[PDB]
């Protein structure tokens, strides 16, 4: 894997669910208001759901929603492990592996 | 004009003595007798940096990805 | 179980049930 | 300690598993007496928990009793959280996500009863989100009871209540410290901070917030309902109380079962419920900490109680609370390998100890299993392991060469040999 993108959707285009427009009032309603500016792991993640692998231009997308240069986005989908950058299947299936696995 | 190394006359030109300070500065240019200039030592502001104040509450200094 | 819908989870008891938030500013 | 036990009644401080798992009045166990707790003045809850003296279940020491009515003793302007890991970074842990896929009910409370203690204001959880199904259900839980109205913002009897917000990571070791979960609650990257800034009760989201873990807040309430006098039961007049195992990794029934402190391992792993594997002749080569201890040979390991500084008696103490055991099948440089191969995708990667410093023993490490270049090498790589201590920020390095340092002791020979094994091989 290689965490540099090859322009694939840079317009792909996406969008949200009008649906999901009133969850997102929710979300943010959790923390206090002037640092809210990350809410960004539920909602970088329901993207994904809505979806099943979000492109690039998810990752611009939520930016215009929370007004964070979009290079604190892409930062934090290469991070951690249960987003998926690439597509996937329709079962993306895990063997534990570890000491007490082994 | 034959190869391009750059001669030159101004034989003095590569000359730097070493002073420990001011008042011994000028000491050996009079003493020599020729003109001479002065510049100043600097140093810098105290000055004041604390990490810990870079997560804040209400103040605007509050950095990301750092 | 339910693979897609966070949604009344997140958007119907949530949503009005999470007072109020004040929540301040921080406008910065 | 008594007569070495460490026994399991139906006298325990977990209340029920396979009678009720959804909502009600807490049938007969929980959500009790409340109204006359709250009611008295906090600080009566901070230091009763004393007559226990709860060491903690983060992994450390650092009894839990201090750190609340540690700082946090004052408040001028800014609110004061909650946020108590419900995560588990340690392979083979797994007393976790037992407490709360059949019996939510009771950290609800835990936090709401715990958290007047701090004086906060809200109540944060975390969650490994790996755990889809079972964590989607606390919302429930929550709702189940709370829209009862048995949660905020009085509820119930007193000026003073608050709800609890979920949340979730993914990829998260996040858990591996305070002064990070913090950091990614927020939605930054989640590389921990320095340590002392001010540490993890000043700097803090905006404001002070305390990290607990599950049973350090699960069990405070009904210690807190009762104790004594019985909050001091087993263990000596250092560590005291009855915490959770899970045997995994060779048993006859490998599962969770309460037990007192100063249980020997010979007993305890025989017990609950075979040892299904050789009692001995196996070997039992045991590991005493989930992924934060070294192995332990034949030796008084198995007459060494569980007692925490019985531990650090012997090469190694464990906080995690868990065991992983080995018979004879499994080659423990062979089994000791794929616990490292770990560590180098977990680590945060700021410091030039932690990061560019494990791979160069994992690197090496292949080497070993494998068979291969000559020893002397031995020699160094231990050097290497006593050389990242005091050069990380968090734990995960101090939790890097335990492992490896522990290997080194121990066992001597089952490396030369080996080295030896491809030696005469390439003649
Ligand atoms: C690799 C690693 C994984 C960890 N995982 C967890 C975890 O899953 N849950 C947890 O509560 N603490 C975990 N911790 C330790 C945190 O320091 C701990 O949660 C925090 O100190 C809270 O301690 P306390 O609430 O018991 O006082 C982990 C530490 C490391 C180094
Ligand atoms: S060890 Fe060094 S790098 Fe790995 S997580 Fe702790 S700090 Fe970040």
């Amino acid at each position: 894997v290689h965490r540099d993108t090859p322009e694939n959707n840079p317009e792909t285009p996406f969008d949200f669910t009008p649906e999901n427009y009133k969850r997102i009032e929710a979300i943010v309603k959790n923390y206090p208001e002037g640092h809210k500016a990350a809410a960004v792991l539920p909602v970088l993640d329901l993207a994904q759901r809505q979806n099943g692998w979000l492109p690039i231009s998810a990752m611009n997308k939520v930016a215009e929603i929370l007004q964070v240069p979009p290079m604190r986005v892409y930062e934090v989908a290469t991070f951690y492990t249960m987003y998926n950058r690439k597509p996937v299947g329709k079962y993306h299936i895990q063997v534990c592996t570890t000491t007490p696995c082994m | 004009p034959l190869m391009g190394w750059a001669s030159t006359a101004d034989p003095l030109s590569n000359l730097v003595l070493t002073f420990s300070t001011k008042e011994d500065a000028v000491a050996f240019a009079e003493k020599n007798g020729w003109s001479y200039d002065v510049e100043e030592r600097k140093v810098p502001k105290p000055k004041s940096k604390s990490y810990g104040a870079n997560f804040s509450w209400n103040k605007r200094t509050r950095v990301s990805t750092k | 179980y339910s693979t897609y819908t966070f949604l009344d989870l997140n958007l119907d008891l949530s949503k009005f049930r999470m007072p109020q938030p004040s929540s301040g500013r921080e406008s910065p | 300690f008594g007569s070495l036990k460490d026994e399991d009644r139906i006298f325990t401080n977990l209340y029920g598993r396979h009678d009720w798992r959804l909502k009600g009045a807490q049938s007969r166990g929980d959500w009790y007496k409340t109204k006359e707790i709250l009611l008295k003045g906090p600080d009566w809850i901070l230091g009763e928990v004393k007559t226990s003296g709860l060491r903690g279940r983060g992994g450390a020491g650092f009894p839990t009793g201090l750190k609340w009515s540690f700082m946090n003793k004052p408040s001028d302007g800014r609110p004061k959280y909650l946020v108590v890991n419900a995560d588990e970074g340690e392979p083979g842990t797994c007393k976790d996500r037992e407490i709360i896929r059949h019996d939510p009910h009771k950290l609800v409370e835990g936090c709401l009863v715990g958290g007047r203690a701090m004086g906060a204001r809200a109540a944060y959880i975390y969650i490994r989100g790996e755990f889809y199904n079972e964590a989607s259900n606390l919302q429930v839980a929550i709702r189940e009871a709370y829209e009862a109205g048995l949660i905020g913002k009085n509820a119930c009897g007193s000026g003073y209540d608050f709800d609890v917000f979920v949340v979730r990571g993914a990829g998260a070791y996040i858990c591996g410290e305070e002064t990070a979960l913090i950091e990614s609650i927020e939605g930054k990257q989640g590389k921990p901070r320095l340590k002392p800034p001010f540490p993890a009760d000043v700097g803090v989201f905006g404001c002070p917030t305390t990290v607990a873990n599950v049973e350090t807040v699960a069990v405070s309430p009904t210690i807190c309902r009762r104790g004594g006098a019985w909050f001091a039961s087993f263990g000596r007049e250092r560590n005291s109380g009855t915490k959770l195992f899970n045997i995994s990794g060779h048993v006859n029934n490998p599962c969770t079962v309460e037990e007192e402190m100063s249980v020997p391992l010979k007993e305890l792993i025989e017990k609950h419920a075979g040892g299904v594997t050789g009692g001995w002749d196996n070997l039992l080569a045991v590991i005493p900490g989930g992924s934060s201890t070294p192995l332990i040979p034949k030796s008084v390991c198995e007459t060494v109680l569980m007692d925490f500084d019985a531990l650090i008696q012997a090469q190694t103490g464990l906080g995690t609370a868990a065991v992983i055991v080995m018979d004879r099948s499994t080659d423990i440089v062979k089994a000791i390998a794929r616990l490292i191969e770990f560590y180098k995708h977990e680590s945060c990667g700021q410091c030039t100890p932690c990061r560019e410093g494990v791979d160069w023993m994992n690197k090496v490490m292949a080497r070993f299993v494998r068979g291969d270049a000559r020893p002397a090498e031995i020699d160094s790589l231990w050097e290497i392991s006593k050389q990242i201590e005091g050069h990380t920020i968090c734990a995960l390095g101090d939790g890097a060469a335990w492992p490896v340092q522990g290997l080194i002791r121990h066992f001597r020979p089952e490396l030369e040999e080996r080295m030896q094994q491809f030696a005469q091989q390439h003649q």
